[PDB]
């Protein structure tokens, strides 16, 4: 299996990433870095959510519709990772890949508050500065910017983590453990999925989501109200 | 204003780097009641240069 | 109104003409530049453009067949005959301005997909055109 | 206007070589 | 067209930049070119000499220095001459269409009984070359040479359907490839090395383009000719394979990319190289043995230079190219 | 214009009423993500300025 | 302003722990070298290095030194161009494949560590036998597999 896997990962990369990383995947100076030794987390986050191939060089390369199938996914994953190894995926205990199962250390059919507890502590210490509360979204220096985390799958989520994409640091399994980043994932997925009681989140950006509501639309309406009251002459 | 906790180290206390692990109380619960407790948790943990 | 609702059947023949041609010829013919088949959106689109002048064409000539014979439609008419009302024109209006302002709300929030500018857009859009159509009939304050 | 304690340091960074002692 | 231009500096004119075309319907080609030149110039010739005429002799200082008063002739219609100068223009473009239609027939003719078969595929920023066909008369060993890789062509045909089940596209799946060509011996451009075609002198030759993502050209300036390659060329209705009778004579020729494609579009360069018939029987013969080695030492081996020479490939440095040398030299 | 003053004072009484009937009836607890009723949660304070 | 001739993406690098060392220009590169050191105690050399001499003049590997430590790296044959010698400790070859497409060979690595520490960084000399490199490189732990390990109060 898995050198027909590698076959059919070489012969896509072959026309699809050979002009800016290289034919041996050793980078191309000014149009991409090296690939040796980024491992199958790396190729799968980039090319499964789309990143890659970028196709013009600015600031920041952005999500977009993905090229490859998840099985061409993981067969280029599987010709990069023989250039020289690197992280790799998370698999669940019977072989395939992991998805919901990640969703908390303790997760048995459904989110544990416990473990969303403690992943909120951890999201807003070691991600909210860039992502924001809740993860909507944040802006960086000079055009550059952290995305909205609805988009991400599980997966993603763990390989983001990872693999440290573009600006992103680095968290490996060593700083933030297995349980810590799945409880990171359940956190995640808890507020991206539950509705705000009070109603209408207005995008849950903060003060200035509200304040542009009120102070436009809120106050329009009573400035209506009184003109309808009052007289014009 | 001129302090912090790392001024303990003036003092010739050992101060290690702590990392932040988010841990919560735990909830036991029993035939007299439930209690959050603190007691074998840490906030803090020291961390090694190969993290 | 006889010449211009008359000469809209010049191109309606034409662009039938050269439907029907273009559409026998890109399924029939066959030369080693292309493929055979019939080319659906050039068929389409001529077809429709046919539809076009002959809606004018038909529009304007079913109208001509019952105005009566206007001065600005015959050679010798003197300048007096029009005299008269010729009609209502608007003087002023904002409501253009601020319709072409809903619109660039509408456009921007379609371009980022906010999904609040595009309803914010399209309310201004009809409260814009409402307001332009509702200008030289605003009634008179009661008070 | 400037800081006047916040200068570039003079001497170049040497590139040292660290090491840990051991029972063997 | 069969009739040869006027030849000497007056051809040179005529061509007006024009290369001498390296095979038999680039000199068709360029005959008709340069004739209906010496037509268009003489029709821009009398029309600018009637607008130095405007200049020169209707004007009104001299109308008056001569007597003729406030006002010209207030002539408006002539139906006899504005009948026969749109009678003449129809009867010329007839002429030019009849003409045109032979030559584009001769060159965009498929019965030129190919015997050497390339399947070319573009991708965002290079080309790869690959012999499909080579018929016995040349090919390694004797017999008809096909060059499927059928393990590599079988992946890319199992990949038209998602295992997932994410297949919209008519059932097909979204990134289907199994339109394109996979052979044995291949040449692959890279930033670093342009991709040279090698190909034989005096042989029918058919290329069969096709694009792994967006749409791109083959344009070989040599050849006066180009092509659009495309992605799914038969979904398009795009014709996907063009025939040349034979390359008239040997040496390097460069190509370029004629059709918009993205950031590195000026950088997608290859070279088509044309050698003898024999020493192209002993490329593929060496290629074919030992298929690990690569298209320079080939290259070597038949006696020519290992990379290509009318072009080279780019530094690809976004700013050590700022004054003026933007090319990188290879051994 | 009686009739059209009579509507906006019925309407209240129905707004009113509803308002009685949702702040007393409405399940109003917290629900977490995996619970059954979380919709009748979410939309309790929304029934609430509502009415 | 950011699709200049200076910008953000084409200025990035590779998020691995490793250094590399070579050029477009340079025949032969170094790609993602650092002294992988266990938590257990086996210690080796991580590194890819990749021919693209258009001369077409063969590198081979001869010796590698660490601080002046000496490596063992099992026997490897000679890099031709376009083809590619990974090298890491056994542990961690053990983990991927070998293709047989296109050129690329694994190599097993390992040192007796001097007593390296961690974070710090060791000259490291490559030497083939056209020539020789020389390269900075960190000491670090090797990868973990993904998402099994959790950490305990100990
Ligand atoms: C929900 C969603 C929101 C929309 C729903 C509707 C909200 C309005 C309802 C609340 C009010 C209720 C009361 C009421 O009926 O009031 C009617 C009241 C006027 O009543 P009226 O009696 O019919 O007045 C006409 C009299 O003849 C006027 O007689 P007058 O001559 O005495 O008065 C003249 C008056 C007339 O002007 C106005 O009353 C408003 C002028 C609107 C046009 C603004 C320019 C748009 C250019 C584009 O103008 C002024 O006094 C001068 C002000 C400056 C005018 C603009 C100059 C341009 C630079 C600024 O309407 C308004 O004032 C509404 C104006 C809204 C403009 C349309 C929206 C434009 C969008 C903004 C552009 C943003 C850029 C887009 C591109 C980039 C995007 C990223
Ligand atoms: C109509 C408007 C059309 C605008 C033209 C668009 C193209 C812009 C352009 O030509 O930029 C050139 C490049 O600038 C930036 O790099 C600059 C140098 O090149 C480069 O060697 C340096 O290394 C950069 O060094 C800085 O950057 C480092 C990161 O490496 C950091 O270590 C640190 O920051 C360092 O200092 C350097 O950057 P500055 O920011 O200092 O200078 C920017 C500015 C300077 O030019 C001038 O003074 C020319 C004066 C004439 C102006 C009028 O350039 C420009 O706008 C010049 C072009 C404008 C001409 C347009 C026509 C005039 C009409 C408009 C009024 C970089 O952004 C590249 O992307 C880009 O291609
Ligand atoms: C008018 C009242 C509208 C209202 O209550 O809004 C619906 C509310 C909004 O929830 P939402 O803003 O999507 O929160 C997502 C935060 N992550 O909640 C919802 O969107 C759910 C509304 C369900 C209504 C149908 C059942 C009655
Ligand atoms: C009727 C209701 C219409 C008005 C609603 C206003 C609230 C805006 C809102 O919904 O904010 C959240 C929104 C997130 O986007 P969303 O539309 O949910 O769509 C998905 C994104 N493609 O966010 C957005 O799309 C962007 C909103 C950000 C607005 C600008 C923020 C920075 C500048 C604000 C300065 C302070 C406010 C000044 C306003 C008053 C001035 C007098
Ligand atoms: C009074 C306010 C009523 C708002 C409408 C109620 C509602 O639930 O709106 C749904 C929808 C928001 O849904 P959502 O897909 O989360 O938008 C992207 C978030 N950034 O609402 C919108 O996107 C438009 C709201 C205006
Ligand atoms: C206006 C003139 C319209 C008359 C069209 C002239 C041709 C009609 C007969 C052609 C014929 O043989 O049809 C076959 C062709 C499809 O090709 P194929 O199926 O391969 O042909 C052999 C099958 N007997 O048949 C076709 O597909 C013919 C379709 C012709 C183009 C149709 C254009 C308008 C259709 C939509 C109009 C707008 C609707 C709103
Ligand atoms: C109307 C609203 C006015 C708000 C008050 C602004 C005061 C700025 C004074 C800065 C003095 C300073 O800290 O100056 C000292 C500081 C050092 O100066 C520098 O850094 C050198 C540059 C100083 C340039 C200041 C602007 C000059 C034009 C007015
Ligand atoms: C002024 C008209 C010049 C006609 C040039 C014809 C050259 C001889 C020819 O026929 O040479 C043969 C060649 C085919 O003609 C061509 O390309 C001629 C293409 C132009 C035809 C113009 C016809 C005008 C009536
Ligand atoms: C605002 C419109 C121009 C935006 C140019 C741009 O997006 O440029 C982007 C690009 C970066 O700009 C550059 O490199 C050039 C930097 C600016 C050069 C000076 C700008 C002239 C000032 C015109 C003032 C007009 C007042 C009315
Ligand atoms: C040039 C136009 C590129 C092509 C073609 C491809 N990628 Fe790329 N890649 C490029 C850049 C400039 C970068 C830097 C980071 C960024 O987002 O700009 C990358 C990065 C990657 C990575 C991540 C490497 C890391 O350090 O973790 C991977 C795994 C990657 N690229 C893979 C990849 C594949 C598989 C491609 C073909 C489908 C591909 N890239 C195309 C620029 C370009
Ligand atoms: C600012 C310095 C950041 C911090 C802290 C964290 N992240 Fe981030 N993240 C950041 C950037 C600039 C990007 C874009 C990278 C790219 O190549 O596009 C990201 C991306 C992600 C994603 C991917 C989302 C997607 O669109 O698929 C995820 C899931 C993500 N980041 C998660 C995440 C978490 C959980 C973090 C705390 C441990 C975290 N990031 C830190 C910037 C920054
Ligand atoms: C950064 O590199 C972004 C692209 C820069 C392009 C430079 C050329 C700009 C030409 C003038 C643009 C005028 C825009 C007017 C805006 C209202
Ligand atoms: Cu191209
Ligand atoms: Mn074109």
């Amino acid at each position: 299996d898995d050198q027909a896997l590698i076959s059919e990962g070489k012969d896509l990369y072959d026309v699809a990433c050979i002009t800016c990383h290289g034919v041996n995947l050793q980078g191309v100076e000014d149009r991409g870095p090296s690939l040796v030794g980024v491992g199958e987390g790396a190729v799968y986050f980039q090319v499964h959510s789309g990143r890659m191939p970028i196709l013009r060089n600015e600031a920041q390369a952005e999500r977009k519709a993905p090229r490859y199938t998840e099985a061409q996914t993981l067969a280029i994953a599987a010709y990069v990772a023989a250039n020289g190894g690197g992280p790799g995926l998370v698999y669940n205990e019977d072989g395939t890949l992991a998805m919901e199962e990640l969703r908390g250390e303790n997760y048995d059919g459904q989110i544990t508050s416990a473990d969303v507890a403690r992943g909120g502590d951890l999201f807003r210490l070691n991600c909210a500065s860039c992502h924001n509360f809740t993860g909507r979204g944040g802006a960086l220096s000079s055009g550059k910017y952290a995305p909205n985390l609805d988009a991400a799958n599980e997966q993603e989520i763990y390989q983001a983590m990872l693999t440290g994409p573009q600006n992103m640091p680095k968290f490996s399994d060593r700083q933030l453990s297995a349980d810590e980043k799945k409880d990171i994932i359940a956190f995640i997925k808890s507020t991206k999925e539950t509705p705000s009681p009070g109603g209408y989140s207005l995008g849950s950006l903060g003060p200035v989501a509200e304040g542009l509501f009120m102070w436009v639309f809120g106050i329009l309406v009573l400035v209506a109200a009184a003109m309808w009251i009052g007289s014009r002459s | 204003l001129w302090t912090s906790g790392w001024t303990l180290v003036e003092n010739d206390v050992k101060v290690y780097l702590g990392r932040d692990t988010a841990a919560i109380a735990e909830s036991h619960t029993d035939a007299t009641g439930e209690h959050w407790s603190t007691t074998g948790v840490s906030r803090l943990v020291r961390m090694r240069p190969e993290d | 109104m006889k010449s211009s609702a008359k000469l809209m059947y010049g191109p309606t023949v034409f662009m039938a003409a050269m439907a029907v041609i273009y559409i026998f010829a890109t399924m029939h013919v066959s030369d080693g530049g292309s493929v055979k088949g019939v080319e659906w959106v050039g068929s389409v689109a001529l077809v429709l453009s046919a539809g076009l002048t002959l809606m004018l064409g038909v529009y304007l000539h079913f109208t001509e067949v019952r105005v009566d014979v206007l001065p600005e439609d015959w050679e010798e008419a003197e300048v007096a005959d029009k005299a008269g009302t010729l009609g209502f024109f608007s003087p002023s209006s904002i409501w253009p301005a601020a319709m072409s302002g809903a619109v660039g709300f509408l456009a921007f929030g379609v371009v980022y997909f906010h999904y609040w500018m595009i309803a914010v857009g399209l309310m201004l859009l009809i409260f814009t055109i409402t307001k332009l159509n509702l200008q030289y009939g605003v009634p008179k304050e009661k008070h | 206007c400037s800081p006047p304690h916040q200068q570039d340091s003079p001497v170049q960074r040497t590139n040292e070589i660290l090491t840990t002692s051991q029972n063997p | 067209c069969e009739v040869a231009p006027p030849g000497g500096v007056l051809g040179d004119f005529l061509r007006m930049g024009w290369p001498d075309g390296i095979t038999p319907e680039a000199v068709a080609m360029g005959n008709f070119w340069s004739w209906v030149w010496v037509a268009a110039w003489i029709i821009g010739i009398i029309m600018w000499g009637l607008f130095l005429t405007a200049i020169f002799a209707w004007g009104a200082k001299r109308a008056e220095k001569r007597g003729e008063g406030e006002f010209p002739k207030q002539l408006q219609y002539n139906v006899p001459l504005e009948l026969v100068l749109t009678i003449v223009p129809i009867i010329i473009v007839m002429v030019l269409f009849f003409f045109t239609v032979q030559t584009q027939d001769k060159v965009t003719a498929l019965d030129k009984n190919p015997e050497v078969t390339v399947d070319v595929t573009a991708y965002q920023w290079n080309w790869k070359f690959g012999y499909s066909e080579i018929d016995g008369s040349l090919a390694p060993g004797g017999q008809d040479y096909q060059g499927s890789d059928p393990e590599r062509q079988a992946a890319a045909e199992a990949s038209k359907k998602d295992p997932s089940g994410d297949n919209p596209i008519h059932g097909n799946s979204k990134s289907d490839v199994s339109y394109l060509e996979f052979n044995r011996i291949e040449t692959l451009g890279t930033t670093d090395e342009i991709p040279v075609m090698v190909l034989p002198v005096n042989t029918p030759i058919e290329f069969n383009l096709a694009s792994a993502d967006v749409a791109h050209s083959f344009w070989v300036p040599e050849f006066l000719f180009k092509r659009d390659a495309y992605a799914h060329p038969e979904a398009n209705k795009s014709q996907r394979v063009f025939q040349i009778e034979e390359i008239t004579e040997e040496g390097a020729f460069v190509g370029r990319c004629a059709e918009m494609c993205g950031t590195y579009h000026a950088m997608m360069n290859f070279e088509l190289r044309v050698v003898d018939r024999d020493s192209f029987a002993e490329y593929i013969s060496f290629r074919d043995s030992n298929p690990d080695a690569t298209n320079a030492q080939a290259l070597e081996h038949i006696g020519q230079a290992p990379y290509a020479t009318s072009t080279s490939p780019f530094v690809s440095d976004r700013t050590a190219t700022r004054d003026g040398e933007n090319t990188q030299s290879n051994a | 214009a009686a009739r059209a003053v009579t509507f906006w004072l019925v309407l209240g009484i129905i707004g009113g009423l509803g308002f009685l009937a949702t702040y007393i009836f409405w399940p109003w607890e917290y629900k977490a993500h995996g619970d059954e009723g979380l919709l009748a949660y979410t939309l309790y304070t929304p029934m609430l300025g509502i009415t | 302003c950011s699709a200049g001739q200076i910008t953000q993406t084409s200025s990035q690098v590779a998020a691995v722990d490793g250094n590399q060392a070579g050029s477009a220009n340079d025949p032969v590169l170094v790609r993602d070298v650092t002294v992988h050191l266990t938590t257990d105690g086996e210690a080796g050399v991580k590194f890819t290095a990749i021919n693209q001499d258009t001369s077409h003049t063969s590198h081979t590997l001869e010796s590698v030194t660490v601080d002046g430590e000496e490596v063992e790296l099992d026997d490897a044959e000679p890099i031709e161009r376009n083809c590619s010698l990974v090298a890491d400790i056994q542990s961690e070859l053990d983990l991927i494949e070998e293709p047989e497409v296109g050129c690329i060979q694994h190599v097993a690595t390992s040192l007796e560590n001097p007593g390296f520490a961690y974070g710090g960084v060791v000259p490291v000399e490559f030497v083939f036998d056209t020539g020789a490199i020389t390269i900075d490189a960190t000491v670090s732990a090797p990868v973990l597999e993904s998402g099994v390990e959790n950490r305990e109060v100990g």
